[PDB]
């Protein structure tokens, strides 16, 4: 269905034959990043939900595949399985809680 | 020595045609997919090639088909050593069967 990722197509009539006009989703401008696997916080090892770990060089923020928009690493986009001695090239950083704060009032 | 099957085609007005593209380029072109797809993952089939480590794009791979990423980075070494058995098999197998 086209080269690229798909959308729609459009048929169009032709003397003996078809023709479709697909309709792509193509990445035009990339830039480069470092990233790690999972986050060792308190003594947790943290996996993303949905997306990626990457690092403009000072901070860590969570991001989906396809599109760059940075997020804060968040209790609510990532999971909890096991603690950081296994995972090879964790790295550390902080996870912010949205309880604590509305707690604490 | 005798005469050949194929020096008797080729004087009773039958010819090969050899092929357009050479062994070299297919394999260069095999080449060049295997070094697509083990460094940028699907992403050079979409438009421009964007890298990513193997164990990341492992971990994708995992999750597309059911199985949450936290299992293979706790078991790496177990999925890889796994990935050079069965790659070693096929050695064994295309050494000796001819079939
Ligand atoms: C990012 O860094 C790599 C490594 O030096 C470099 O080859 C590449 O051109 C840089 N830029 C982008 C957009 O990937
Ligand atoms: C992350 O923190 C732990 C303990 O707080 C420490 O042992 C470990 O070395 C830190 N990671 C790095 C890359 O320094």
């Amino acid at each position: 269905c086209g080269k690229g990722y798909h959308l729609m197509s459009f048929p169009q009539s032709a003397p003996h034959g078809v023709v479709f006009l697909h309709v792509t989703y193509v990445p035009a401008q990339e830039k480069n990043f470092t990233t790690a696997p999972a986050i060792c916080h308190d003594g947790k090892a943290h996996f993303p939900r949905e997306g990626v770990f990457v690092s403009n060089g000072t901070h860590w923020f969570v991001t989906q595949r396809n599109f760059y928009e940075p997020q804060i690493i968040t209790t609510d986009n990532t999971f909890v399985s096991g603690n950081c001695d296994v995972v090879i090239g964790i790295v550390n950083n902080t996870v912010y809680d949205p309880l604590q704060p509305e707690l604490d009032s | 020595a005798a005469r050949d099957l194929i020096c008797a085609q080729k004087f009773n007005g039958l010819t090969v045609l050899p092929p357009l593209l050479t062994d070299e380029m297919i394999a260069q072109y095999t080449s060049a997919l295997l070094a697509g797809t083990i460094t940028s993952g699907w992403t050079f089939g979409a438009g421009a090639a964007l890298q990513i480590p193997f164990a990341m794009q492992m971990a994708y791979r995992f999750n597309g088909i059911g199985v949450t990423q936290n299992v293979l980075y706790e078991n790496q070494k177990l999925i890889a050593n796994q990935f050079n058995s069965a790659i070693g098999k096929i050695q064994d197998s295309l050494s000796s069967t001819a079939s």
